[PDB]
């Protein structure tokens, strides 16, 4: 089973800031103390 | 000029060698790059 609940209004595109975010490890090692 | 996309291997007995079958496997693995799960028939030793 599923509905089309199509009652949804068109709203815009909304918008905000990532300002220091999705950041991750970018491999499987330890470092420590260095600017890499 | 519109084709099925896909076509059947022509594998009689009959065929010439390079002609004839082959099964293939790859094996595919990455190293050191994480913590490991398959490993070579090695004895490990206590730790000095
Ligand atoms: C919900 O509504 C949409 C349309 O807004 C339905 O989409 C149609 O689905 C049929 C097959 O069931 C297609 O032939 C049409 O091409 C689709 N419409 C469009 C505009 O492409 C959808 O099937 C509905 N779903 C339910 C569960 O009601």
């Amino acid at each position: 089973q599923c509905v089309n609940l199509t009652t949804r209004t068109q709203l815009p595109p909304a918008y905000t800031n990532s300002f220091t975010r999705g950041v991750y490890y970018p491999d499987k090692v330890f470092r420590s103390s260095v600017l890499h | 000029n519109c084709y099925f996309p896909l076509q059947s291997y022509g594998f009689q007995p009959t065929n010439g060698v390079g002609y004839q079958p082959y099964r293939v496997v790859v094996l595919s693995f990455e190293l050191l790059h994480a913590p490991a799960t398959v490993c070579g028939p090695k004895k490990s030793t206590n730790l000095v």
